[PDB]
């Protein structure tokens, strides 16, 4: 057994999710009437495969347009990466491409980046279709799920992806 | 000390403002200085 620590960082467009995810993750809840995130919040948790503990240092950044700025501050020296979109609304998933991109081009070289298409249990709402996504994750080595902080659907499985393909 | 807000990821230090978060960070943890 060994324990490894990597710092994680979450992006997105304001009410993606991106909060109400990694307390699914972290705590087993969700809020309804979660609030917006004012600068940053820390949180961690772990997950454990081949006999290895995966700790995770967790920065859940205010997604709002005025914050940008302070996002490279939360991912310098981030080793894994977590951009949310939801998928009722096309533009935010337009943002996190941005987001992928602005990561490519300033964070580090290593960092293994997963997209998460969120509200994935408002499906019949969904403008964002998944093979899309999906094309989009698969030609930029991103790991993508569509995931779900109210139901917990595949929210502990994207940490897990992420754990899986960090150097160990 | 709140694990949410204007919270430095270097030292953890808890600051009153995105400005104040800027500051403190220029200050102390870029390069020596500047
Ligand atoms: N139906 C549904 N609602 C969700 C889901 N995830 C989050 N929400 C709701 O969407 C709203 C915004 O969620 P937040 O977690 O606060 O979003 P955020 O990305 O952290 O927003 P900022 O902190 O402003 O950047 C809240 O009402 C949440 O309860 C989901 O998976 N399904
Ligand atoms: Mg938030
Ligand atoms: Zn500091």
């Amino acid at each position: 057994n060994k324990i490894c620590q990597f710092k994680l960082v979450l992006l997105g467009e304001s009410a993606v999710g991106k909060s109400s995810l990694v307390l699914r993750f972290v705590k087993g809840q969700f809020h309804e009437f979660q609030e917006s995130t004012i600068g940053a919040a820390f949180l961690t948790q772990t997950v454990c495969l081949d006999d290895t503990t995966v700790k995770f240092e967790i920065w859940d950044t205010a997604g709002l347009e005025r914050y940008h700025s302070l996002a490279p501050m939360y991912y310098r020296g981030a080793q894994a990466a977590i951009v949310v979109y939801d998928i009722t609304n096309e533009e935010s998933f337009a943002r996190a491409k941005n987001w992928v991109k602005e990561l490519q081009r300033q964070a580090s070289p290593n960092i293994v980046i997963a997209l998460s298409g969120n509200k994935a249990d408002l499906a019949n709402k969904r403008a964002v279709d998944f093979q899309e996504a999906q094309s989009y994750a698969d030609d930029n080595s991103l790991l993508f799920m569509e995931t779900s902080a109210k139901t917990s659907m595949n929210v502990n499985e994207i940490f897990m992806a992420i754990a899986k393909k960090l150097p160990k | 000390s709140s694990s949410e807000g204007f919270i430095c990821p270097q030292c953890m230090k808890s600051l009153g403002s995105a400005d104040e978060l800027f500051k403190h960070y220029e200050a102390v943890h870029d390069a020596g200085n500047d």
